[PDB]
């Protein structure tokens, strides 16, 4: 198990790692979060108490080095940083361990919720989405654009989200534009799959990261994203049976995630419906619509 | 983005544009078959693709046998005005094509824009005109060309006949669609009153009659007449 040290907490503030989250007070005596599970990429991502517009966090993977988080009174912001010096780094956490000054990362034994919702995620595929090289860990905020949105303004600043647009020359082959339009296999399986995402892992990974990024920033852009590698899959006739079964499963574990009240703001219903009730696959996602059906009967 | 009355002078104007009417491309008669069941036999239909500023229209004939072993042809036929109207834009010179492309069926932007995808600088747009242009085929030589066609043929019309020697194409515009709608909503009499001065006759080379500017007023007040006293027959006023 791995461990995220923090030097201080200066500033009131909800901290999320994954799918907790805690509230810690102005100067509070908290030195960071111990007991990160080893073998999938997590998020540490942080709210304001005095302002909550200051939604952002940081994608990492305790394998790829020793991560801190230190507050910067100048940006305002609490920064995730690299420590070189390992054994300045752990015995750093060992005194802060000793001393009982951080919350245990608290896994339920029985509970896979977490490697449910990022089975595809890879670190080193969120570090193209999101670029700034010379960090091994990735920042996203909430008011990040995406590369499509900034077509429709930093660039630095981006979600490089593949783009997906159904009324595009990508997505319509001259020649086949009914086929392809009322049919988008040839987009998912040849351009999508076969040429961008090289797997359907890739492409999984990708809608995945856009879930958790628009659940956990608030980000708008991510939400779009989500919506279109679904409908994109749910809009072919022609979709690998194994994609389907595991997109079920993708699927309905972030269903069962997603905050009851947050459904207005997370949950196209256009996009739903059609892909549940209207779609190719509109019986294909027995799971996924057995949960929402349940869950959020409103939207459908 | 839409087309309506607020800006109706548009229409006018010398950016190039064209109407397309899709509601006679796929036309049927529907009737008994031997065991009492329903069936649909097609009939040859047209795409009305008009030129509302100078009177061109570009009347696609669509023959029966492009349906053949098809399904779903409600939806083709959308697919396949666009087709045809992306092939006639890419058929015409530059300095022809079309700026803007009216759909009068808001079913029909999907398909076009698609087809047009090559061609990002034509914009694709609805109307919230109540047009008339499904009684096209209620103008007798368009209908024959129509019903005669044995295979695909465009055929080439000004539904103006010389009208712009004399009026603007403001005027032309709001003829057309009183005349047309007329045929739609009572085509018999509208025809009665196109041709029943039998010393009034249509030139070879046009679609209407040979009216004099005062015969016209004559002519569009009974019809403006026709279309007031259906009016009154359907809803009892
Ligand atoms: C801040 C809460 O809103 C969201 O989490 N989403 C993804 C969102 C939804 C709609 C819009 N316009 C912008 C963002």
């Amino acid at each position: 198990m791995n461990t995220v040290p923090f030097t201080s907490a200066p500033i009131e503030v909800t901290i999320g790692i994954d799918q907790y989250s805690f509230n810690v007070k102005e100067n509070q005596p908290f030195h960071g979060i111990k007991d990160i599970p080893i073998g999938h990429v997590h998020v540490i991502h942080f709210q304001h108490a005095d302002n909550s517009s200051m939604r952002y966090g940081y994608w990492f993977d305790c394998r790829m080095g020793n991560f801190y988080i230190q507050y910067d009174p100048k940006d305002g912001l609490y920064k995730m940083m690299e420590e070189r010096d390992g054994a300045k780094f752990e015995n750093i956490v060992h005194n802060f361990k000793e001393r009982q000054m951080m919350v245990s990362y608290p896994k339920i034994d029985e509970d896979d919720t977490w490697y449910n919702l990022t089975e595809f995620v890879q670190m080193d595929k969120i570090r193209k989405i999101v670029r700034k090289d010379e960090n091994q860990f990735s920042y996203v905020d909430s008011s990040m654009t995406t590369v499509q949105e900034n077509e429709l303004s930093d660039p630095a600043h981006s979600l490089n989200y593949t783009v997906i647009n159904f009324k595009s020359r990508e997505a319509i082959r001259p020649g086949h534009e009914m086929e392809d339009f009322l049919d988008k296999s040839y987009y998912l399986n040849t351009v999508m799959l076969q040429g961008i995402f090289k797997n359907s892992s890739n492409y999984f990974g990708e809608l995945q990261f856009a879930f958790l990024n628009a659940m956990f920033f608030g980000n708008y852009g991510s939400s779009l994203q989500w919506h279109a590698m679904i409908e994109l899959i749910c809009s072919s006739a022609t979709v690998p049976k194994h994609m389907l079964d595991k997109l079920d499963e993708i699927l309905y574990y972030q269903i069962k995630t997603l905050p009851e009240q947050y459904s207005d703001i997370l949950l196209n219903e256009r996009v739903w419906n059609i892909c549940l009730y209207s779609s190719f696959q509109k019986n294909s996602l027995h799971n996924t619509e057995k949960i929402m059906e349940n869950k959020y009967p409103e939207l459908l | 983005g839409a087309m309506n009355s607020s800006n109706y002078a548009e229409l006018f104007n010398n950016d190039i544009k064209l109407f397309v009417d899709d509601t006679n491309v796929y036309r049927v008669t529907v009737h008994k078959t031997f065991e009492g069941n329903v069936a649909t036999k097609a009939i040859n239909g047209c795409i009305f693709t008009l030129n509302p500023k100078t009177g061109h229209l570009f009347l696609k004939i669509i023959h029966t046998s492009v349906w053949a072993g098809q399904k779903r042809l409600s939806q083709l036929a959308k697919w396949k005005t666009a087709e045809e109207v992306s092939a006639l834009v890419r058929s015409l010179p530059k300095e022809e094509q079309p700026k803007q492309i009216i759909v009068t069926r808001k079913a029909m932007l999907d398909p076009l824009e698609v087809h047009m995808l090559d061609f990002p600088n034509i914009a694709i747009r609805p109307t919230e005109l109540r047009l008339p242009f499904s009684a096209a085929m209620s103008i007798d030589k368009l209908s024959d060309v129509v019903m005669k066609a044995t295979e695909p043929q465009m055929v080439l019309f000004n539904i103006y006949d010389d009208w712009l020697d004399r009026i603007s194409s403001y005027t032309a515009f709001s003829r057309l669609t009183l005349l047309l709608r007329a045929l739609k909503t009572n085509e018999e009499s509208a025809k009665m009153i196109l041709l029943s001065d039998p010393t009034i006759t249509i030139k070879s080379y046009h679609l209407w009659p040979s009216f004099t500017d005062e015969q016209w007023i004559t002519i569009e007040s009974q019809m403006r007449d026709l279309i007031l006293t259906e009016y009154g027959r359907k809803y009892n006023v």
